[PDB]
């Protein structure tokens, strides 16, 4: 069966076509534009009919045999869609792809789109059929490492001419999805139809990107800057934001703090810094966290934490951002 | 599994029953409160089969 | 006097032209943009908080995208095809509101609709506005229509819970996120529209409503429109305040006030207005002890006051200025061992007024007599 | 397992409470207090077994028939479950909703109407409150039985109306005896085992043959460290492993086992290490000990209670409220109100 | 045995005639005046504690706007709509059970019946009553309405808690208050109705009552019918008393001088002698409470008593002068304890006695020797 | 004939006339006088601890109102519909356990049902129970039926406990505070009831099983039950003493004596002794309790010796003599919290252990 990547589909789509299509992947961006690029390869080769089908739990047997019925013999030829759940093909729909896989005709074109399956569902026998029949595409999110080569190299094909600042803040601020990355990168070739991205341009937008979570608001405290996370802070209050994933965030960060804050009398910084493996550009940051908040400050933080989230688990809620900036000003010193 | 030896034996006409359960059946209570309305009571007695429904709000009895 | 009776400032005001939308330039310029260059998407979405501009700014992209003078990022306004949507009627735009409704049937209705052309304008614009009510069934036919869209084919989307929409509709539709309204924005058009309209008005006034709002310019308009029906056409501060101050809640700032500075009448008349008006003995504990934590912690960092204390600066720094944080760590721990106390004193109002007391008793600056 | 599986020392239990549905003074409702694993479940399924049999042996239940043989197929019509879903855990208004309902018609068999509460502390207080009417006055020939860890945490009204059985667990030579036979190793072990169970020895096997044990052994190797170098933090990865009740409470049955050796007592339960005991006395001062012991047991209850609670967040400072509380000039808290 | 009297004094004697309305002058001003001057608004919300007349002032406004013609002031004379508002019969009156409404759909369905006015009246009243718990939906639903309505259709809404529902409602139209009513007027209210039934009273019990009703006329009523039926159509102090289950305020205050002339003997006898009078220890602990805090509260104002406390107002200004500010706090604090802990002592007589014995060896200046 | 004749003595024996009922006397001599004098409340709210009877005062009230031979306080108790409302068979007295009912549509249901012309009785009487658990929808539905019903409608609303009623619900509503059984009252009704089904007893156990349940007849009968079952179908001290595991006075003294002179090893043997014999934990903490009342009051005043048993009461002497009352009070609160967090404890014994060795704080 031929794995692909997004960027080298077309390719293959422009060489030949398989009459089972599978897209696999979190990020629905290279999702929805790899479906809507085989889709119009098939109109191109004159494709009309387009079935589309979201296939759930409560899609059945029921479900399934108007489909099947669908691609006997219509007119010229056509296409086919499906919606996987979210933890992939299950039992009920173990043997309606085994039946699916029975009839692959010319006349019509399968596109399947999902996430990431266990290892035992392409184990099932209709998966090893389908192999010679089928190209898959891998659609996961890499890291971040590649996400400035990736985002440059997209910008090109948006015919945007990106500045190293421009690049740099516009990958940080939106470690999220490509969805946020395109959404930029339109906004700012819409705002700036010349193309060059100078960073008092691409500074501007809204905000540094969305209100997010973490970055800004987390980095302030890293370095002290209690202004900056505070009125962060502010505007997260401010659009709704829940609390409960800033907690999280804060659970999920402080903990790393605080495994760095430790073994650093008896180790040098460096040996610890790349000991956790955690980003380098986040080193850059955790160094003055480390030296500016103490062990006693880690104590208090930690302790007013976990009073702040017991208060709030057992529906209290008591000023869940009064105590939230606090925390924040604790930080800062 | 043994069958449960029957209290009440008799045989109906068709028509008879028919008739009973048509008159009586509108008149019986759903899923209500009280769990011992939510039925038909079918008394017997003499050479009369009676039944009756209820629904705290109606009543029917039909004698035959 | 009975100005905007005929039409209520939010739709007597309703932004016929860009200049008239205040805020939001970073979405009217990249609109504008997109119209004049032709960068124009077969579907576009809108997020905001009620009162944001997502209806409006959908009919200014429908007067643009339809105009008798073309696609045009400036409509004209005053031609058949800008009028007959600034009256409300235009034959070749569906305005839908999905809160009623999120059946399939009527979707599926508009469904057919999508593939006729449009009978006056160039395109069909099809606006759904509040999409989130919408049916998972209506949800994957809005999809079926959002794959294939013909030529003449727009969709705008605008809803205030953007979130609770399924991945795909998100996924294939470009989203523009409408920035929350400031308060200087919302009293910067509500001071233009007042003038415009050739009324007296005060500025604390349009402050307070504008904070009253809460970011929704609409509701803000609809709030002035009732501040201006009880005030018989003009804006006082004082009507105002009977109107906003009554509903919200404003206390524990004279009750810290007092309890910090010794005065033992004035704090009895406030707890007896408290007790009076029935409201809850434990929140308003709560509310206490929230405000002076806020007092205290703000000697940590001045800026540590945001716009939540627009009424409250005024008297937070003041208060905040003259106190020492050891009165405020003896005078919490107080609070919260009558808040813990409180549950089982013969009344929450008598177990609140105890705590008072025992707070005052062991004031640092006035003790308690003791004969 | 199948059938779950008898206890030798039930034995006697039973009977008694047969007794007294054997003389049809039985009461209606049975509130069976026993420890995790004690062995009431194969209680309540024989005492039920006994009930739906339309020929009560003498002492047995039936020997042949069908009225129990839909029982073993586990799909009689009158013997009813209340268990929470496999993937759920709090037992809804609905269920009970269904059994009550389906009672007011009459025994499908002829035979009794037997209802069964798997855990009653399970029970959400709504359906305790849906259940009361029927536990107070069930119809004719209708039989309850419940099984609790403890009564106390039950609704006021729920054991009100029933009859509080408790199973005594059996005297301490003969469980380590049964438990001898079964698992092998070290009697160190098995007093262990038996006294941080409060004495159930369903629940000893359940240590010994879950991982947890193991687990337990590092948790000590941990404190072998800890403890001599005033470095707890590092226990923290032995104490996450979605048994922070169970690990924590073996913590602080280790210092109730310290402050017993300082007022010292002949018997403590942890036997199996002794010198981490002897350790934990030497380093730790009394009124820091009980204090730590405090929190540990807080903690505990914290977990224990409240489902949805971050784990992590709360051991870290634990962990780091104790080492702060080992450092010379800090203020212990003390139990109050 | 048998009968056919009775009117259950709440069901009997609400107001119909805006005379029986007692206190809340504000509201009962605020509506004279907009009738008699024809300014009516489209929406009016009364807020206020429970049992203080926000329904039966809505039923007065209704029958007060739709009543054989003329636009009066309230006072309506041979008011045909008027007896029927009185007597249940829907006349354009919808009384509305907001929880059975919640819903959207069900607000979208009161919506579009508003046109229909003619219905033997003028103008057709709707009372969602508890309007707090609508839904959001719901609320937007009613707010087009709210807002510019039909000429003949008026809003009446009736909350508790006018914090819960949206601020944009709040500000449509009005928004009037009821006060709790005091102990005067309950007292007053009370025997104005017992005397219109050729019922005795004793002040004393008409006092207790009062204080025992919390602001609440219809608790007031409750509970003075339950005392009538305590006795045989009479009130009296110790009937009363033995209902509420209150012991004597003055064998308490005799307790609370006991326990700071540090007299353990007295004490004694005192707990024995009220357990020999039946009454509940959870009552007399929260009675001592309320005592210690009536002896703080008079160390600020000396209006600190209540009119009641006459009888005793001199004892409190002895204990008052006599007993430090500190000392009252740890008898408090104490005692405050001793409460929380009473359900898990041994026996509540049990507790109370320790809960004493320990403010007694506690005590700030001549504790219990060793 | 195999229907099981034997029925519970905590339902046979429910009280079947005004002057069948323990106690309670603030509360049936009202229900009778307003039952006499011609004034009834259309919505009575019972409210008290489990097993004092707000059930059977509700439907005594119910047999009684809706009687044929007119509106007695004294209902006759052979009629019809006494016989079914006594069975409970009773077309208009419905029962409603506000537990399952508490969506709007069963609310819709019964607001539906109010508006209709009775069946058989005078009256449609509705046993709301366990009231305190409608959802706040049921409870704003029902507020206008609870408020100005029909002719023929009146409300019995039975409660646990009256906190968790909307306060709005509670003023439309008859307030009826069941006061909790005195152990003298239990104890002569568990004497009645046992001398009248023939069953042997002796008023020692009488006294135990009063005193174990805290004031609930129900319970007191549930355990009256527990003890004949285990006993040869009698009541005796030795059976109730097994069945509750108390301790004597002696053992619990001996852990005191040895607790409050810091013999922790002592105490600890004591604490294993007891464990060995297998003691209820929280009899031990009362009795421990109850011991430094008495000793509490011993100092106070010397003449309230301990003398109920005054079997070991030389030391009790000693131990008031030689010990300040600071030192007891700081011991009984100790024991006190500790017995407060039984539940808490991980385990019963270890709880036990916990409270005590923390009483060992003092020096
Ligand atoms: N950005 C804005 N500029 C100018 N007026 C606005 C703006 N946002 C809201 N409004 C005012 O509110 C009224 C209704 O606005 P609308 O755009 O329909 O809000 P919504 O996002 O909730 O559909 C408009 O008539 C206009 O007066
Ligand atoms: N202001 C008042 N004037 C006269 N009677 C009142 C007043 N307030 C309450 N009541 C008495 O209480 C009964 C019920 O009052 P209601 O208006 O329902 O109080 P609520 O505000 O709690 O609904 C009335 O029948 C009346 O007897
Ligand atoms: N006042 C009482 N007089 C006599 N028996 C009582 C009394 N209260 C409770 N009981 C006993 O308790 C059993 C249950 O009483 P019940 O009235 O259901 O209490 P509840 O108020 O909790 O529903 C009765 O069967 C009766 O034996
Ligand atoms: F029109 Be908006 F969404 F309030
Ligand atoms: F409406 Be009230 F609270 F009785
Ligand atoms: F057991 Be009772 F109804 F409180
Ligand atoms: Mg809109
Ligand atoms: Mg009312
Ligand atoms: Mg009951
Ligand atoms: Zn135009
Ligand atoms: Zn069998
Ligand atoms: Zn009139
Ligand atoms: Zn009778």
């Amino acid at each position: 069966m031929i794995r692909l990547y997004p960027e080298q589909l077309r390719a293959q789509l422009n060489e030949g076509l398989r009459a089972a299509y599978l897209l696999l992947g979190n990020d629905p961006l290279l999702l929805q534009e790899s479906q809507d690029a085989v889709r119009q390869v098939a109109a191109a080769q004159g494709f009309e009919e387009h079935h589309t089908f979201s296939i759930d739990p409560n899609t059945d047997w029921n479900a399934i045999f108007s489909l099947c019925q669908a691609m006997s013999l219509f007119a010229s030829r056509q296409t086919l869609l499906l919606l996987l759940p979210e933890n992939g093909p299950n039992a009920a729909i173990n043997e309606q792809l085994l039946t699916l896989t029975g009839l692959l005709h010319d006349d019509l074109l399968l596109i399947v789109r999902g996430n990431k399956l266990s290892k035992a569902q392409e184990n099932a026998a209709w998966f090893t059929a389908l192999a010679n029949r089928s190209v898959q595409v891998t659609c996961q999110t890499p890291e971040q490492a590649q996400l400035p080569r990736w985002v440059a190299a997209r910008a090109k094909q948006l015919n945007l001419e990106l500045d190293d600042a421009a690049n740099q803040v516009l990958c940080y601020c939106y470690e999220g999805n490509l969805l946020a990355l395109a959404q930029a990168l339109e906004r700012l070739s819409l705002l700036w139809p010349d193309g060059k991205l100078t960073l008092p341009r691409v500074e501007q937008a809204v905000n540094d990107a969305a209100h997010f979570t973490p970055f800004h608001w987390v980095d302030a405290l890293l370095m002290g800057k209690s202004k900056r996370a505070l009125h962060i802070l502010q505007q997260l209050r401010l659009e709704g934001s829940e609390p409960v994933i800033l907690l999280r965030t804060l659970q999920r960060e402080l903990l790393l703090l605080v495994n760095l804050k430790r073994q650093s009398a008896h180790t040098p910084l460096r040996a610890l810094f790349d000991k956790h493996r955690v980003w380098q550009n986040r080193r850059g940051m955790m160094g003055e966290a480390l030296n500016r908040l103490s062990q006693t400050q880690l104590r208090q933080a930690v302790q007013l934490l976990t009073r702040t989230e017991l208060t709030l688990k057992q529906d209290y809620g008591q000023s869940v951002w009064a105590e939230l900036e606090g925390l924040s000003l604790l930080l800062c010193h | 599994l043994d069958d449960w030896q029957s209290e009440v034996e008799f045989t109906l006409p068709q028509a008879t029953m028919k008739r009973l359960i048509e008159a009586t059946q509108f008149s019986m209570a759903h899923q209500d409160v009280r769990y011992y309305l939510n039925g038909m009571l079918f008394e017997t007695e003499g050479e009369e089969l009676r039944t009756v429904a209820t629904d705290g709000h109606r009543l029917a009895v039909c004698s035959m | 006097g009975p100005h905007m009776s005929y039409q209520v400032l939010a739709r007597k005001w309703r932004p016929q032209t860009f200049a008239d939308v205040v805020g939001q330039e970073h979405v009217l310029t990249a609109l504008a943009n997109g119209l004049s260059l032709g960068r124009i998407h077969h579907a576009y979405l809108f997020s905001g908080t009620r009162g944001v501009g997502k209806t409006s700014i959908a009919r200014l992209l429908a007067k643009g995208l339809n105009c008798e003078t073309g696609i045009t990022a400036t409509p004209c306004g005053v031609c058949d095809n800008c009028r007959e949507i600034e009256q409300g009627r235009f034959v070749d735009l569906i305005e839908i509101d999905a809160a009623s409704r999120t059946k399939v049937e009527d979707t599926r209705d508009l469904l057919d609709n999508v593939q006729y052309a449009p009978a006056r304008g160039r395109f069909k614009v099809y606006l759904i506005d509040e999409v989130h009510m919408l049916s998972r069934h209506s949800f994957n036919a809005l999809l079926k229509t959002l794959e294939e869209p013909p030529e003449h084919v727009k969709f705008l989307l605008a809803t205030t819970d953007p979130q609770k929409l399924p991945v795909t509709i998100l996924s294939r539709c470009l989203q523009f996120h409408l920035k929350a309204l400031d308060v200087e924005q919302i009293r910067h058009q509500l001071e233009h529209i007042l003038n415009e309209e050739h009324i007296a008005h005060e500025p604390r006034a349009l402050q307070l409503l504008a904070r009253a709002a809460e970011g929704s310019l609409r509701d803000a308009l609809s709030l002035t429109d009732q501040a201006i029906a009880s005030g018989d056409g003009q804006v006082s501060t004082q009507a105002v305040s009977a109107m906003l101050g009554t509903l919200d809640d404003d206390q524990a700032l004279s009750l810290v006030e007092a309890m910090v500075e010794a005065n033992g009448e004035r704090v009895m008349a406030l707890i007896n207005e408290a007790a009076a008006r029935g409201i809850e003995w434990e929140a308003l504990l709560v509310e206490m002890l929230g405000l002076l934590h806020r007092i205290a912690m703000v000697q940590l960092s001045p800026a540590a006051l945001g716009n939540d204390m627009a009424a409250i600066e005024l008297r937070m720094r003041e208060l905040a200025r003259t106190i020492p944080p050891t009165d405020i760590q003896l005078y919490y721990q107080t609070l919260l061992i009558g808040r813990k106390e409180l549950p089982y004193a013969p009344d929450r109002r008598m177990g609140v007024e105890m705590t008072l007391l025992r707070a005052l008793a062991f004031h640092p600056r006035m003790p308690l007599p003791e004969p | 397992g199948p059938h779950m599986r008898w206890y030798p020392w039930l034995r006697p239990d039973f009977e008694k409470l047969v007794a007294s549905y054997q003389a049809g003074r039985g009461h209606h409702a049975l509130l069976i207090q026993a420890l995790p694993g004690m062995g009431d479940d194969a209680l309540i399924y024989a005492l039920s077994r006994y009930l739906l049999c339309q020929q009560p042996q003498g002492h047995k239940s039936c020997g042949h028939c069908r009225g129990c043989q839909l029982m073993q197929a586990g799909t009689h019509p009158d013997y009813y479950t209340l268990a929470p879903e496999k993937g759920k855990n709090t037992l809804g208004v609905d269920a009970v909703r269904e059994v009550t309902e389906k009672l007011n018609e009459h025994a499908r068999l002829g035979g009794a109407k037997v209802v069964w509460v798997t855990d009653a502390a399970l029970l959400t207080d709504a359906a305790a409150n849906a259940l009361l009417k029927t536990l107070e006055e069930p119809p004719a020939e209708t039989w309850f039985f419940l099984a609790t860890r403890e009564p106390e945490r039950l609704l006021a009204t729920l054991r009100s109306r029933c009859r509080l059985h408790y199973l005594a667990p059996p005297p301490e030579q003969y469980a380590v005896t049964w438990l001898s036979r079964e698992v092998t190793m070290s009697q160190d072990a098995l007093l262990a085992a038996l006294r941080l169970s409060a004495g159930s020895p369903g629940a000893a096997l359940a240590l010994f043959q879950g991982d947890n044990w193991q687990a337990r052994e590092t948790l000590c190797q941990a404190l072998a460290y800890s403890v001599p170098s005033g470095d707890w933090y590092s226990l923290l990865a032995a104490l996450n492993h979605e048994q922070a009740p169970a690990r924590l409470h073996w913590l602080a049955t280790l210092l109730m086992d310290a402050l017993k050796r300082h007022h010292g007592a002949a018997q403590v339960t942890n036997v199996d290490v002794p010198g981490l005991v002897a350790e934990l006395a030497n380093h730790l001062s009394p009124s820091r000990l009980q204090a730590i012991l405090g929190d540990v047991c807080h903690i505990r209850e914290q977990l224990m209670s409240v489902t949805g609670i971050n784990r992590e967040l709360l051991i870290t400072d634990l962990l780091l409220r104790i080492e702060h509380y080992l450092q010379p000039g800090v203020v212990l808290p003390v139990p109050h109100l």
